């Protein structure tokens, strides 16, 4: 919206902060640059485990994103299948730890 | 806010041109990242907060992670295809792009002629989208719950190594 | 019947033997010419890298100079588990035992104490005892 | 051409540049403290001296490298956890960003934040310090899968993600008390993620890998530096408010309340970087996953049980 | 007092004066730009034999602006030390400590290179086995006095591209008075 005049006042503020904090981290680059005067292989596969352990939890994180903001407005139904949700989610998390997935072992 | 909107999808346009039309895959991950930033800006000039939060919270902070990850894990720089530049060349890039061009007129000539109210304000607020999200909507959680757990299991069973070390050369079949 | 028999105190670009009684034990006039040849062979050393001056079998093998002291040690790979290496040492060649050939008895004392900081005394003591069984002193 | 409304949007453009350069000042006066109560285990013009040598100085653009990434990384790493400062109020009429998703929009900055160490391993053409980013990605990643439950905490008991609903929801009873779970996963993944001390070089262990801060000098390795710093001063800015009272107090100002315990925050960082050593990868990676996110899954489900088993 | 001016081992020097004495904006912000460069200094100890330990009950390279050169100068690692001082970024600056790093120091042998002098600049010396951490610090000292009197490019785009090193009184002639007006000393006998 643009026209409730106290809103409109924080929009403009969020973009001038945003624009401003760019802006005084280019011209400090820019001042860095200026001043001062001149004179096969492959990594691994458990990283990728780790990573696509962060995407497939944060996918289920978001799920419980969603449920956080209507927790009292949903019942006990919606803490049932939360419920059942997380125990899953927990049956994938201790599979993947009984299995040796989720350490590292130097 | 329908400014914010042109630009954002103007800039989403370009960006994800330059992703089709790159050589080195790093900047053209960095391009598709500010496409999705695009994309959250056009989420968020539509009233749908909560798809833009998770545009940059998943889309933008979880999957070009990991396409990141694997770039700089597998030590790929675009070689061997970025010495041949096949795809600036007529024969290979005129015909696949006039068959989508045509089938973007058609889907274009498609989208006119249909009504429009227009988007309005009332912005989506997260908190409608978890009352319909655990209402009419359990089955669809729980079994997404289940497809991300089968995606899980399956990329484990084949992007594990097996082998020892943070460090591997890339022998052939892995002996 | 030596393998990779080579110069393990002094460069492998190095004409004459120091420790024979012909070679001066002086330094010689310091060209710049010189160590920007062995600027450039340190610039390129990774790149013309020969393992068969090394002692090295010559695709998991992947050859890497590593940088108490500081001295360089070449290693071969496999993956990240070691097969071969070989620590390149001689970066710290002060030459005791051709200045021993230089100074008298009595002035070699600091060249013996220089040779191990951290030990000192302890790396004066066996000098001199081999002097006094030289010179038939029976200390108190 | 003065109208009343456009000098309430300047007054609150002035607040907002005011609440940015105070940040930024107050990272740079976390920096000067850490060097000064780290040796005891005015002197404030040395951090001035520091910033004058950084401007001028000769500035490295490595000739195999590209510029666009490598210049771009300290960019990240600096603004993404200064603009997830936006959303912190400070005073009843001293927010800058009063938008829906309060919390959410740390979640962007945070799930950006991995970038900088990306695109600095990347263009860093160093083996070793890819190797390090690596390392650190995967830290810091695994120690930001719990981050967003964590603060899910929070919001469940609140109920919504605006930080003004948050505060007047902690007007009676603070959140630390009924989450210190909650709260201390809360510390642990504010830590890991800005990178901070127990969670720092994780190229130790090993020595294929070097950190990704190497190759950069000057004013890049120095906006790498700041960024950190208002990281964390803005994840005490977070854990005050999100946990302990925002701006809530019984005689002082509530700015300068919020001041108060945000310093609170910071000298108990202090502490807990003199006191906890190093722990080596492993038991970061265990901990992290096997301890964090099982136990802030737990505090998300009995919260919700206590919260609903008093719904009147 | 004068200045030498290096402009763009074997180049040449001129001894001139300031330019400072010829803008008042100028001058102070120079005299900032000194200050920040004395106050702020990070060094980069490089390991050698047996003095670098001894510094050691006193980072990275190319963010710290400052070498000590500590060891013996072996015909080996000089190209190191010659590279690892190309590394780093203008501007530099060079301290000696012992004396197999002002001289050959004791090893006139044909290993050693007589002191980094020969390849690199330095800017101050330290003598002698192995010096204590206070004569470090006194030459740290020393240094600050000569980088803040210093004349600088404080651009490559704007103004005089050149370094102006300060000619500063040598320490034996400042301390003269004190070292000659020394009587008695305390007998070796005791402790
Ligand atoms: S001056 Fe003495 S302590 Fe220092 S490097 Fe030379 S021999 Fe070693």
């Amino acid at each position: 919206m643009s026209t409730s005049t106290e809103v409109i006042a924080h929009h403009w503020a969020f973009a001038i902060f945003l624009i401003v904090a760019i802006g005084l981290c280019c011209l400090m680059l820019v001042g860095g640059w200026f001043l001062g005067g001149r004179a096969r292989l492959r990594l691994s596969a458990k990283f990728y485990l780790v990573a696509m352990f962060f995407v497939i939890f944060d996918v289920e994180a978001l799920y419980l994103f969603a449920w956080s903001t209507s927790i009292r407005e949903s019942g006990w139904v919606g803490f049932v299948e939360a419920a059942i949700f997380i125990f899953v989610l927990l049956a994938g998390l201790v599979y993947l730890v009984r299995i040796g997935a989720l350490d590292w072992t130097p | 806010m329908e400014f914010a909107f042109y630009i954002c999808g103007l800039i989403a346009i370009l960006a994800t041109l330059r992703v089709i039309t790159h050589t080195n895959p790093v900047h053209a991950l960095l391009y598709l990242i500010i496409s999705l930033l695009a994309i959250s800006g056009v989420f968020f000039s539509l009233g749908a907060y909560f798809a833009g939060a998770l545009e940059i919270i998943v889309y933008a902070g979880a999957i070009m992670v990991l396409f990141v990850f694997v770039v700089m894990m597998l030590n790929l720089g675009g070689s061997e295809i970025e010495q041949e530049r096949q795809w600036l060349k007529p024969q290979v890039w005129i015909g696949p792009a006039i068959l989508s061009a045509i089938m973007l007129v058609v889907i274009v000539y498609a989208i006119l002629g249909v009504n429009d109210q227009g988007i309005d304000g009332t912005p989506i607020s997260a908190k409608a989208v978890g009352i319909t999200l655990f209402g009419p909507y359990v089955l669809a959680v729980e079994l997404a719950s289940m497809l991300l757990l089968a995606g899980l299991v399956v990329a484990f069973h084949v992007g594990r190594e097996e082998r020892a070390g943070e460090v591997l050369s890339n022998r052939k079949d892995d002996s | 019947g030596h393998p990779n028999l080579r110069r393990i105190m002094m460069p492998q670009t190095w004409k004459g033997h120091p420790l024979r009684k012909d070679y001066p034990a002086r330094a010689t006039e310091f060209s710049p010419f010189e160590l920007t040849k062995a600027k450039q062979d340190l610039e390129m050393e990774a790149l013309t890298f020969k393992p068969e001056e090394w002692g090295m079998k010559r695709e998991d093998f992947m050859f890497l100079n590593l940088g108490h002291g500081a001295f360089r040690i070449v290693l071969q790979l496999d993956g990240e588990e070691i097969v071969d290496c070989v620590p390149d040492i001689g970066y710290h060649h002060r030459g005791a035992e051709k200045m021993g050939e230089r100074q008298s008895w009595h002035s070699y004392i600091p060249y013996t104490d220089r040779i191990e900081y951290l030990g000192g005394c302890v790396n004066e003591m066996p000098y001199v005892l081999a002097v006094e069984k030289l010179a038939g002193i029976t200390v108190p | 051409w003065i109208s009343p409304e456009l000098i309430e949007i300047l007054l609150t453009i002035l607040k907002a540049v005011v609440i940015l350069l105070v940040v930024v000042t107050c990272g740079a006066f976390m920096s000067f403290g850490e060097r000064r109560l780290l040796g005891l285990f005015g002197g404030s013009l040395q951090l001035v001296a520091d910033m004058i040598k950084m401007f001028f100085k000769e500035d490295w653009i490595p000739k195999f490298s590209d510029r666009v990434i490598f210049t771009l990384a300290p960019m990240i790493a600096f603004t993404s956890l200064l603009l997830a400062f936006a959303i912190v109020p400070v005073s009843p009429g001293w927010v800058v960003a009063d938008l829906n998703i309060g919390i959410l929009f740390f979640l962007m900055m945070a799930g950006l934040a991995v970038y900088a160490v990306l695109f600095a391993g990347w263009s860093s053409n160093n083996k070793y310090s890819l190797l390090g980013a690596m390392r650190a990605s995967a830290q810091t990643l695994s120690y930001e899968v719990f981050l967003g439950l964590s603060l899910m905490g929070v919001v469940a008991q609140a109920g919504s993600f605006n930080m003004t609903d948050i505060v007047n929801s902690q007007a009676h009873v603070w959140n630390v008390i009924p989450q210190f779970f909650g709260f201390i996963t809360f510390a642990i993944a504010g830590v890991a993620v800005c990178h901070r001390h127990p969670f720092d070089q994780p190229e130790a262990e090993q020595e294929l890998a070097d950190g990704y801060h190497i190759e950069y000098s000057g004013m890049k390795f120095g906006l790498f530096f700041v960024g950190e710093y208002i990281g964390i001063v803005t994840i005490s800015a977070l854990m005050v408010t999100l946990f302990f009272g925002g701006w809530q107090g019984p005689l002082l100002p509530p700015f300068i309340w919020f001041a108060l315990k945000t310093a609170f925050f910071m000298m108990m960082f202090i502490l807990i970087r003199a006191s906890l050593p190093r722990p080596r990868y492993d038991q970061v990676m265990s901990f992290g996953w096997k301890i964090c996110l099982p136990l802030t899954l737990i505090n998300l489900l009995v919260t919700a049980a206590v919260i609903l088993w008093q719904a009147q | 007092m004068d200045y030498t001016l290096t402009r763009i081992p074997l180049q040449k020097q001129e001894i001139v004066t300031d330019p400072l004495e010829q803008n008042v904006f100028m001058g102070k912000l120079n005299d900032m730009v000194n200050w920040g460069r004395k106050n702020s200094i990070w060094p980069y100890n490089f390991g050698l034999s047996c003095c670098y330990v001894e510094m050691v009950t006193s980072a990275s390279p190319r963010q710290a602006d400052l070498m000590v050169v500590a060891g013996t100068c072996f015909t080996k690692m000089a190209p190191v030390i010659q590279r690892l001082y190309d590394q780093m970024l203008e501007p530099k600056w060079v301290i000696s400590m012992g004396a197999c790093a002002n001289s050959g120091g004791m090893y006139d042998i044909y290993s050693v290179v007589q002191g980094v002098d020969k390849f690199i600049p330095v800017d101050v010396y330290i003598p002698g086995c192995p010096p204590r951490p206070e004569a470090y610090m006194q030459a740290l000292m020393l240094l600050q006095e000569s980088i803040g009197k210093e004349r600088r490019p404080l651009s490559w785009v704007v103004g005089d591209q050149g370094v102006y090193r300060a000619n500063m009184q040598s320490e034996r002639e400042r301390k003269r008075g004190e070292r000659i007006a020394v009587t008695n000393l305390r007998t070796p006998d005791e402790i």
